[PDB]
RNA sequence: AACGAGCUUGGUGAUAGCUGGUUACCCAAAAAAUGAAUUUAAGUUCAAUUUUAAACUUGCUAAAAAAACAAAAUCAAAAAGUAAGUUUAGAUUAUAGCCAAAAGAGGGCUCUUCUGGAACGGAAAAAACCUUUAAUAGUGAAUAAUUAACAAC
RNA sequence: UCGGAGAAAAUCUCCGAAUGAUUAUAACCUAGACUUACAAGUCAAAGUAAAAAUAUCUUGACCCAGAUAUUUUGAUCAACGGACCAAGUUACCCUAGGGAUUCCUAUUUAAGAGUUCAUAUCGACAAUUAGGGA
């Protein structure tokens, strides 16, 4: 219960922190961002939090998404909506050890 | 809870309280879960984890617990090879 | 309907863990991890514990 | 239904892809993250596809391509728009030039030798080590006589102290023509010198056109110079200075990790204590700690301590 | 001389989530009837609110673009008007409202959410409508709202 | 008691669960979070270990009793936060309290009745900000 999004756009995300929860796909994983059991997306990396809309794409094995991309108009493609966490640090840096 | 006792005069402990949570001197408590020895062939993975651990009470509870027992309980312990040694401070505290 | 079951380690440890199985499917054996010795080894049924 | 239908994975996934390279209006993730030639060409097709040998091997899947051929033709034709993409990878272009870009021209060659007839090339991006590197390398680059020219080596990335710096391991000046053993040696050859645990240090050969001979005494330094100190160097400056007579026209690049000859370096001639530097992460995250930690396991207390032994205090 | 089970004394100051009562002054602040569990809905415990002291730093309004559904509740950089806010320690009471106005939902009423009110003045009398920052002495003054209104070829 | 669908979040409109079969057998440990009065309930990087990644699809506390040799199992406790185990009846009653004690009719309209003729006496459809009666 209580679905909904924990994370709005723009806000300072630690990592593991939760963004939205979902009882179906209203939102896909985007980029440093994972995927629950329970379909809820949370932050692979501390960052800031953007929403944008995307192609899909499907895996080429499951049948229904590629018969459905399959049989859509030659002039235009289906879109989605993405979560993405954008990294706000530097992995590490260098420092000076010992002087031998 | 018995605040003045026919013979002593005095506040008494609550058993029920010593035979379920372990206090550390700070302040804190801890108990376990209830559940966690309970139907454990239908309970997930990740949830047999969670019950497994010792938990914190939260500040209301450590108040109430506070109440049910007498000052004997809350005194330093030296017990040599203790398992809570080090649990029985805070460190870093700002607050 | 179906039954719990204990399936215990035949690699020599006491190490078992409780699996469900249908009344009707014949008894239960299953390749199953044993912390003990840290290896994949096969757990036969023994014992029934109860008829869920 | 009157447009048709893809029918085909494939050709669904390209369109997506070049779409999404498009602009949008809305948000998007890459927004936050002669003619005889032409003639010539046909011949030689014609040529190559009338020869039933070459359609025989086709068919037979067992034909070849010579890789050395085409590499000296990649070169000369389209070469250099590759190598400028190379460079601009590498950021070489906005490091050195704080953002201009020029394009390699001349196919400067550079190797090492090693004991003997085993030269390591000196392509762009290679991986060479400071022990091969002891001793100066090989440059030749066909410039023709009458061609005045200057070459230059430098690291990019270096100078402990200082951030935005880039030693010169040896610049050779007024170069008359492809020979080289004709430059004023303004800088003598130094070993590379890449700290240890610093990561891949990228070097780069640069060559600049000299259209006329030019004394740069304020550039050449008191062979030898082991004070290196003295190697502070930044090409902006130079270049600005004889940006009139240099122009740049070729380009070489490795990248290398520190090794056993660096210490000799450090010790021998630089004659200093060899500085040691270690990949360090940030500590982790936690949130402020509480008096209360409602509902949080045993492990919480063990984030928030400094030391990993009993204190006892007044006891 | 009050028998569905006598009367007297003791147990006994029986117990009563129920009814009633609970004695000088002054200053100050101040909720609720939201939510949750309860043989629990005439009670109580917790959350939430309020409050007192302490520590130190951002808070209130407003808030673009842009986002989550869409032509305003979340969220919300800079500003600007302003003085509050978070944490620590202690603590009860409260958990049944009332009427007006606005939008819905059931089906006039009855639920839900949003706003306001509790005159000593005006509307006749008038807790709930309108005017009204606190409370003082004066045989001063300017004002607010203010049950009144002026058949038709 | 909990879950699914509508009203659309307050009471109303509907379906199901106290599991089921499949199975690759799905480990230990540990940042940060969701949800929440408490209690219970969710998701999960990194590390290690097994293997050669994967469990897929659609729920009841404490106490107290057990079972094996640490490992585990006990509820239509369904009044579903659950008293270890108790029903009727009272008009013979008691105490502490809270309450209460369609069809007319008057207007407007006027097809049709009244031999002829709307309104002598009446009268369809309707109009009144109109008056009463499981
Ligand atoms: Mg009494
Ligand atoms: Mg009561
Ligand atoms: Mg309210
Ligand atoms: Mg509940
Ligand atoms: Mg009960
Ligand atoms: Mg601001
Ligand atoms: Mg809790
Ligand atoms: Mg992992
Ligand atoms: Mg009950
Ligand atoms: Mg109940
Ligand atoms: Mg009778």
């Amino acid at each position: 219960k209580h679905y909904g999004i924990k994370k709005m756009e723009g806000h300072y995300v630690h990592a593991g922190n939760i963004l939205g929860t979902q009882r179906q796909f209203r939102w896909h994983p985007g980029a440093h961002v994972g995927l629950g059991r329970n379909k809820c997306l949370y932050a692979l990396e501390e960052g800031i939090v953007r929403y944008t809309k995307d192609v899909y794409v499907p895996n080429p094995k499951n049948t229904e998404a590629v018969d459905l991309v399959t049989s859509l108009p030659k002039g235009a493609v289906l879109y989605k909506t993405f979560v993405h966490v954008v990294p706000a640090k530097p992995e590490g840096t260098f420092k000076l050890v010992d002087m031998l | 809870l018995t605040y003045c006792s026919t013979r002593k005069g005095k506040r008494k402990t609550v058993k029920s309280v010593v035979h379920r949570f372990l206090r550390l001197h700070s302040g804190l408590w801890l108990r376990r879960k209830a559940g966690y020895k309970k139907k454990l062939w239908k309970k997930s993975t990740a949830r047999k984890k969670r019950l497994r651990e010792f938990v914190f009470c939260s500040k209301t509870q450590s108040k109430l617990l506070d109440k049910m027992t007498t000052s004997f309980w809350k005194r330093r312990n030296w017990y040599a090879g203790d398992p809570y040694q080090m649990y029985h401070d805070r460190t870093n505290l700002r607050v | 309907k179906t039954i719990l079951v204990k399936l215990v380690s035949q690699a020599g440890t006491g190490f078992s863990f409780n699996h469900k199985r249908s009344r009707l499917r014949e008894k239960l054996s299953l390749l199953h991890y044993d912390p003990i010795v840290n290896k994949k080894v096969l757990f036969v049924e023994q014992k029934k514990i109860r008829s869920l | 239904e009157r447009l048709e239908k893809y029918r085909s994975f494939e050709r669904y996934r390209r369109r997506a892809e070049q779409e999404a390279r498009a602009p949008h209006w809305w948000r998007t993730y890459r927004e936050h993250f002669r003619t005889q030639k032409l003639l010539e060409r046909k011949h030689f097709l014609r040529e190559l596809r009338a020869n039933v040998e070459e359609e025989r091997a086709a068919r037979l899947r067992t034909a070849s391509i010579p890789l050395e051929a085409v590499r000296a033709e990649w070169e000369r034709t389209c070469g250099p728009y590759h190598k400028q993409r190379l460079a601009e990878y590498y950021g070489l272009y906005r490091d050195l030039f704080h953002g201009a870009t020029f394009v390699p021209w001349v196919p400067l060659h550079v190797a090492y030798a090693v004991g003997e007839e085993d030269l390591i090339p000196v392509y762009h991006g290679n991986e060479v080590t400071p022990t091969e590197a002891s001793r100066a390398p090989e440059v030749t680059y066909e410039a023709d006589k009458d061609s005045l020219w200057t070459l230059l080596f430098i690291n990019l990335d270096g100078h402990l102290l200082e951030p935005d710096a880039e030693y010169v391991h040896w610049l050779l000046t007024n170069i008359p023509s492809n020979r080289v053993a004709e430059g004023q040696e303004t800088c003598p050859y130094l070993p590379p010198f890449p700290a240890r645990g610093s990561g891949f240090h990228r070097f780069a050969f640069l060559l600049f056109k000299q259209d006329k001979p030019i004394n740069f005494s304020e550039d050449t330094r008191p062979s030898p110079c082991y004070q290196l100190a003295q190697r502070t160097f930044r090409t902006f400056d130079f270049y600005k200075r004889h940006q009139e007579a240099m122009t740049p026209a070729g380009l070489a690049f490795f990248q290398c990790r520190w090794d056993d000859s660096v210490t000799h370096t450090f010790h021998q001639l630089l004659d200093m204590r060899e500085p040691v530097f270690e990949f360090v992460r940030p500590p982790p995250y936690h949130p402020k700690q509480k008096r209360f930690p409602h509902e949080q396991p045993l492990r919480y207390l063990d984030r928030y301590r400094d030391s990993h032994e009993p204190t006892y205090g007044i006891y």
